[PDB]
């Protein structure tokens, strides 16, 4: 008893799609479906409920519907800011709990290039002095969302103390990610300049901060 | 209109209790079903399990992983339902959602709470320590607060108490190697409004019952 | 038998 989903659906914007949803007997069969959004690391919302009734607030583009054991959900005029993870959900009465499906990424076609913008923050004097002189390479407003982060010390490439998040979606469905250099005080007086540099496909930005 | 504000969030050690707290404001909490929804980090939705109103069973019911170990329950009066966690294990590490449903005028209202993290693990809770990013000519600055060394997650970072919005941007945390947690918070804001605007940046870690303002001038 | 709805089974109709 486990609700299915494909995994992924991705469509051109002002378009539609379908996110099915495959239960068995014991719940959907017995129960009405409901229908979740949820957005990245925000609480998920209720989209419809009982098949094909609307949550109020919510947009008549989304409609769903309910056929034996499958259920569906039909997105109109497609907006970006409808890329989320839809989830089904569903009353199981033979292990008698709320069954949410795997759930689907919904990812709206035409999102355009975005080259990253880049701040790159030095160690703080209150930082060197609790000896956690830290350099900061904040990395935000690209796309599509992979980067390559590479860090410089007087042109010298440096991999040893470089921590390096994994990109994640901004609310403008832009991406962000930070990457961080831990020096000794000590390092920091050592060099004349440190640079962050982050790749993006066809474009390369670095930044550069000095003692 | 309708929030419901979790709290009690925060770590703690496997075979250990935890409570959340879920207030309801905006609805009225003696006629709302309430119930328990919990996501591991990068999973999909597991229910926990709900609680009727009076009227109905005034009754709970639990998924058969949680069964035994974890109760809920509901105070009417002081409009909060609560979800009492024992015997945790690592497994039950999670983001748990709170809902409020209520049905009127053949209208069904289902509300979800913020979300409270619970981190069940062996690691020490460890405060943060703030470090304020000041700002390098340009038509606007970027100015920030290094968030550095903390566990469990999460942080929040607000600027001037929340009334400074725009502009601002708090990124996700890193993962040290130490294992513990550090992350940045920057607002970009008008360069002419620096030194006759102060800015400070407000750090909460409630886990470690830390709370830290940091001004940021220009150095 | 009663309709019941979301994750709370909130009473629906019958």
């Amino acid at each position: 008893s486990v609700l299915t989903q494909p995994p992924s659906a991705s469509e051109a914007a002002r378009k539609s799609v379908t996110i099915s949803c495959s239960g068995g007997s014991s719940n959907i069969g017995d129960d009405s479906v409901s229908w979740y959004q949820q957005v990245p690391g925000t609480a998920p919302k209720l989209l419809i409920y009982y098949n094909d009734r609307r949550a109020s607030g919510v947009s008549d583009r989304f409609s769903g519907s309910k056929s034996g054991t499958s259920a569906s959900l039909a997105i109109n005029g497609l907006q970006s800011e409808d890329e989320a993870d839809y989830y089904c959900a569903a009353w199981d009465d033979s292990l008698s709990a709320y069954i949410f499906g795997s759930g689907t990424r919904l990812t709206v076609l035409g999102q355009p290039k975005a080259s990253p913008t880049v701040t790159l923050f030095p160690p703080s004097s209150e930082e060197l002095q609790a000896n956690k002189a830290t350099l900061v390479c904040l990395i935000s407003d690209f796309y599509p969302g992979v980067v390559k982060v590479a860090w410089k010390a007087d042109g010298s490439a440096v991999n040893a103390g470089v921590e390096t998040t994994t990109p994640s979606k901004q609310s403008n469905n832009k991406y962000a990610a930070s990457s961080y250099l831990s020096l000794t005080s000590d390092q920091w007086k050592s060099h004349k300049s440190y640079s962050c540099q982050v790749t993006h496909e066809g474009s390369t930005v670095e930044k550069t901060v000095a003692p | 209109e309708v929030h419901l504000v979790e709290s009690g969030g925060g770590l703690v050690q496997p075979g250990g209790s935890l409570r959340l707290s879920c207030e309801v404001s905006g609805l009225t909490f003696s006629n709302s079903w309430m119930s328990w929804v919990r996501q591991a980090p990068g999973k999909g939705l597991e229910w926990v399990g709900f609680i009727k109103t009076k009227a109905d069973g005034g009754t709970a019911a639990y998924a058969e992983s949680v069964k035994g170990r974890f109760t809920i329950s509901r105070d009417d009066s002081k409009n909060t339902v609560f979800l009492q966690m024992k015997s945790l294990k690592t497994e039950d590490t999670a983001v748990y959602y709170c809902q409020g449903a209520v049905v009127i005028s053949h209208e069904y209202i289902e509300i979800w709470g913020q979300g409270a993290l619970v981190t069940v693990s062996s690691a020490s809770t460890k405060g943060p320590s703030v470090f304020p990013l000041a700002p390098s000519s340009e038509s606007t600055a970027a100015l920030g607060c290094l968030v550095k060394d903390y566990f469990p997650e999460p942080v929040t970072v607000s600027w001037n108490s929340g009334s400074l919005t725009s502009g601002v941007h708090t990124f996700p945390a890193v993962l040290q190697s130490s294992g513990l947690y550090s992350l940045s918070s920057v607002v970009t804001v008008p360069s002419s409004s620096l030194g006759t605007q102060t800015y400070v940046c407000n750090v909460n870690h409630k886990p470690s019952n830390t709370k830290v303002d940091k001004r940021v001038e220009i150095k | 038998k009663s309709i019941r709805i979301g994750p709370g089974q909130a009473f629906y109709a019958t």
